[PDB]
């Protein structure tokens, strides 16, 4: 749903 | 006592030695001697006794040997001979400390691996022996039985835990603690990674010793050694989530020692503290003991920010301005991620209290020259947004304007973060007049959808998605530009890129709604879109986004997709048809068909629902034409939750318009509808009473049988407050959609679900479903008034809740009302509510 962004950890 | 025949070893050697070759036909052929030679008994006792006797034998040889036994038993294991099973075993535990290092890594992974394999109680002496040995007066072998039951105690902690072998845990952990105080930096490490495994478990071995373990920790915390601080930090991260009461005394003395420890020098260090932070802002305790801390711990976590040289490499950020493998070093993990999202958090937690600490840094680093300090300076702006909107207000007048200069900053890091930062700030952005900030933000995000640079456009697509969410119809005016800008990326964007800007159309589409259903617009952005359509073929995944963003066109298009529509119609049956097949065919025989991907089916659902919902009355002549009702029953008939949703979904539709065709089936879907009501899968249910609805309003009078099974199902479902309110809603709705259509069955029901009816459906905005809801109910109490005497209250509370409705429906509750206020107690009602509510029940 939520876009990327730049703290996004790696298996949201 | 085994032996080796020379002949056997030496062959064996030479291909070991062959094996590290730099030619790839040498390497396929000797792994294919090893893979035939394999067959024979004792071939992996040959290769044990390489790793172990011919300490004769270079390192490398033997360590490939070593790794590549590892292998054999990983695939191989449970067919080897019990003899060569005992020689392996017994060898290696014979040199698990062998002098080189690599060789007792070597041998550490393969006793892993081999207790890993096997149940341990295959292996029974195993963990005593080991245990035994770690009292070892040689270090080697101290230090590599600690390091393979690291490694076991990472692989297999729950076995441990089990019963099997007795509780080995019992003597282990005191074991570990007693080596806290050991002397070699190594030895310590592995004690306390082996103790860490045991902390969220909240293993009875270690919480019977707590108490010892911090102690020992706190002694153990002044360490030099980078891998100690590591596993330390690491270890109260995970007791703070645990065990925080024993923590919690220490909290003070523990928060500052980890500041500390986020200023470290090794990155890896600083990482572990930094999940302090993350973690303990998750606590309830946190507004209350790191206050104090706060003036010394945003400046960390602000400078922490900052990219890393290593990443301004990576990223050629470094580079004038006149792939994969760069995403996947980028992504991961690290110490600027982590610092960004404690702040983030830490920003939700205090809100406008953080801000007068971090402001005066944000307002240094956001006019900084350097462009790195800038870039963190707009990554902190957007990181507190969410948290800090109402205390940072005020500056948005000054910030905007700078902040859409920087989207035309020279570095390209500079401009995506910024991109970033605007997104999070859009809803302020759109809540002012358009022209003064909306209109040129807008402009430069298009201007950046074009950038040269691909994060740069992913960062800006993003960032526009969200601001159309934002925006709503604010949109309108420069829907033109918008578009002519999208329909121009897709001639110059790539496949990494174009999922993204389907989310950036698709949004646009749902926000802007009817307005897009203009000539002009539709023959400038479906020839694009088709042209994709009919570039990718049915297995490509890359289908699913197309088709979940043309859903939305074609719902926003309404009768205006219609020129569209046939040729996307047919593949989008088609797809879920094969599927469907395919499906049955691998329940059939799972060997001879692999399970089809449930995605293409699920997403076809979606889309053919969207567009029955958009085209209304114009696609009977399409369904009366196919075999499609069959199909959405299977999909209902279907045990996956997804396919059962969203069949229901397109039932639904399919039932606003062209119900005709659909009438015969309601005899076959009813019962299995109502069956699958209850189970409650959320979803499932939720779309499952939304259907019922519809097909109940459109049947009339003449549903009598299938209200019976689905009423009582109904009533129970509304018997369980945990259901989500929008599940309770829908099943309120239909509840009085049923009342409505066919009183009869409903009539005892009335005092079982009016309250909660009541409670959600003061909710919904006064649409068609609330109107037919509440004509439902007046029908039922006209029908059985006994059945609310008690809960009138509710029930003025619900007509309350209409803000001006329909001229039949006040007049409903109007007679009704002046009813049962005759048939002081009206009186008394109305008195519970404040002046509008009153009034208006006056006023009816």
């Amino acid at each position: 749903m939520q876009r990327p962004g730049p703290y996004d950890r790696p298996g949201a | 006592e085994w032996k080796p025949d020379e002949q056997g070893l030496q062959q064996i050697l030479q291909l070991l030695k062959e094996s590290q070759s730099p030619d790839t036909t040498i390497q396929r052929t000797v792994q294919q001697k090893l893979e035939q030679l394999n067959q024979y008994p004792d071939f992996n006792n040959y290769l044990i006794f390489v790793l172990t006797k011919l300490k004769s034998e270079d390192e490398p040889t033997r360590s490939l040997s070593g790794l590549i036994l590892k292998n054999n038993v990983k695939a191989h294991f449970q067919n080897f001979p019990n003899g060569v099973t005992d020689f392996i075993k017994s060898e290696c535990l014979n040199n698990i400390g062998d002098s080189s290092p690599l060789i007792r890594a070597t041998v550490g992974i393969l006793i892993t691996t081999i207790a890993s394999k096997g149940e341990l109680q295959n292996w029974p002496d195993l963990l005593p022996k080991l245990c035994s040995l770690l009292d070892s007066e040689d270090y080697n072998t101290c230090e590599g039985a600690f390091g393979a039951l690291q490694k076991i105690c990472e692989d297999s902690a729950e076995i441990l835990d089990s019963d099997v072998l007795d509780r080995p845990l019992n003597i282990m952990i005191p074991k570990f603690l007693q080596f806290f105080k050991h002397s070699s930096p190594k030895i310590r490490s592995h004690a306390v990674a082996c103790v860490n495994q045991f902390i969220i478990s909240r293993t009875q071995a270690l919480m019977l010793h707590i108490d010892s373990f911090i102690e020992n920790l706190f002694a153990l915390a002044g360490d030099e050694e980078p891998e100690v601080r590591k596993n330390v930090c690491r270890a109260l991260v995970m007791l703070l989530e645990v065990r925080m009461d024993r923590l919690l005394p220490h909290m003070h003395n523990i928060v500052e020692y980890m500041l500390q420890r986020t200023q470290d020098q090794d990155e890896n260090v600083a990482l572990e503290a930094c999940e302090f932070w993350l973690t303990l802002a998750e606590q309830p305790i946190c507004k209350d003991v790191l206050v104090r801390h706060l003036p010394k711990l945003i400046p960390v976590l602000v400078n922490g920010m900052k990219y890393s040289d290593i990443d301004i490499i990576l990223l050629k950020g470094d580079v004038e301005e006149d792939e994969i493998d760069d995403d996947d070093t980028i992504s991961d993990w690290n110490l600027r991620k982590c610092s960004a999202a404690a702040l983030d958090v830490l920003a939700n937690v205090y809100r406008d209290e953080l801000l007068p600490h971090i402001l005066p840094l944000l307002k240094e680093l956001l006019f900084h020259h350097e462009w790195v300090v800038k870039e963190s300076g707009i990554l902190v702006l957007g990181a507190i947004a969410e948290g800090c909107m109402q205390g940072m207000i005020p500056y948005l007048p000054e910030l905007i304007p700078h902040l859409i200069q920087c989207l035309s900053d020279k570095k390209a890091l500079v401009r995506s973060i910024t991109c970033w930062t605007l997104s999070r700030y859009a809803h302020w952005v759109v809540s002012q007049p358009p022209d003064t900030y909306l209109k040129p933000l807008m402009t430069e995000l298009l201007k950046r959808i074009l950038d040269s640079n691909k994060r740069v456009q992913e960062a800006a697509c993003s960032a526009f998605a969200t601001l159309e969410e934002e925006a709503c119809t604010e949109l309108v005016p420069y829907l033109a530009y918008i578009l002519d800008t999208l329909v121009f990326a897709f001639s110059k964007y790539q496949h990494k890129n174009l999922l993204i800007l389907y989310d950036a159309i698709g949004t646009l589409a749902d926000s802007v709604g009817h307005h897009l259903n203009k000539p002009e617009y539709i023959q400038m952005l479906m020839p694009p879109l088709i042209q994709k359509w009919n570039m990718l073929k049915d297995e490509d995944k890359d289908l699913f986004p197309l088709l979940e963003c043309l859903s939305s066109v074609a719902t926003a298009l309404q009768s205006g997709f219609l020129p569209y529509c046939e040729p996307v119609y047919q593949r989008c049956v088609n797809l879920v048809q094969k599927t469907l097949a395919q499906a049955m065919l691998n329940n059939a025989q799972p060997d001879q068909y692999e399970a089809p991907d449930k995605d293409f089916m699920i997403v076809a659902l979606d889309l053919l629902s969207g567009l029955a919902e958009g085209l209304g009355g114009n696609i009977e002549q399409l369904v009366a034409r196919s075999n499609i009702l069959t199909l959405m029953y299977q999909c209902m008939q279907d045990k996956m939750p997804e396919v059962r949703q969203s069949s229901f979904a397109l039932l639904g539709d399919l039932t606003k318009a062209c119900f005709q065709h659909v009438k015969p089936c309601i005899a076959d879907f009813m019962p299995i509808l109502g069956t699958n009501l209850n189970p409650e899968f959320i979803s499932v249910c939720n779309n499952a009473t939304w259907a019922i609805g519809e097909i109940s309003i459109q049947m009339g009078i003449e549903m009598q049988p299938y209200i019976p099974m689905v009423l009582h199902q109904l009533v129970e479902i509304i018997n369980r407050p945990n259901t989500p309110k929008t599940l309770l809603e829908n099943t309120a709705i239909t509840i009085g959609r049923l009342g409505y259509v066919c009183p009869q069955e409903v009539a005892p029901m009335l005092q079982q679900f009016i309250r909660p009816w009541c409670t959600s459906l003061r909710n919904i905005r006064d649409n068609e479903e609330k109107d037919s809801a509440f004509r439902g109910i007046c029908t039922m109490i006209s029908v059985n008034p006994s059945g609310v005497i008690q809960d009138f209250i509710f029930f003025c509370d619900a007509v309350a809740s209409w803000i001006n409705p329909k001229d039949d429906l006040r007049d409903m509750f109007c007679k009704i009302l002046h009813g049962f206020k005759n048939q002081e107690n009206w009186r008394r009602f109305s008195d519970q509510f404040p002046l509008p509510l009153k009034e208006r029940l006056a006023a009816f």
